[PDB]
């Protein structure tokens, strides 16, 4: 079933997640100053 | 990539190194080693970009030491008793 990928998608979400505490937080020219965010939720909101 | 594949073939409810070996023109028990080893690397369902990670030599060595420290007096544990 679908469902067997089905998982691959979250850790697609995971992996979104490190990107952006792992880069985009030390590497965002965006938001380069305002840091918090530290919650997957949070830019669902910020920017998302 | 990885993952997709080996769930895939979980789906299939055979194995990448099974496909391989089948698809061997001979037969794979009368195959070469160049073969077996391949194979098996097949089934370990691992990436081998991981594997990178796991074979690159170390940064660091046993114990980082100092010339200050040294002269200040090494020391290493009892270590004999052990075994």
């Amino acid at each position: 079933s679908n469902s067997i990928e089905a998982k691959l998608q979250e850790d697609l979400r995971d992996a979104l997640v490190d990107y952006y505490l792992g880069q985009i937080v030390p590497n965002s020219k965006d938001f380069t100053n305002l840091r918090s965010t530290i919650k997957n939720v949070d830019d669902l909101y910020d920017h998302l | 990539p990885t993952q997709q594949i080996n769930k895939g073939l979980g789906a299939s409810n055979i194995e990448l190194g099974t496909v391989i070996q089948r698809v061997d023109p001979q037969f794979s028990w009368n195959t070469t080693q160049e073969k077996y080893n391949q194979v098996l690397l097949a089934y370990t369902q691992l990436s081998s970009e991981q594997i990178a990670l796991l074979s690159l030599p170390d940064v660091f060595t046993q114990n980082f030491l100092t010339q200050t420290e040294l002269s200040a007096g090494y020391l290493s544990a009892s270590t004999t008793e052990i075994l």
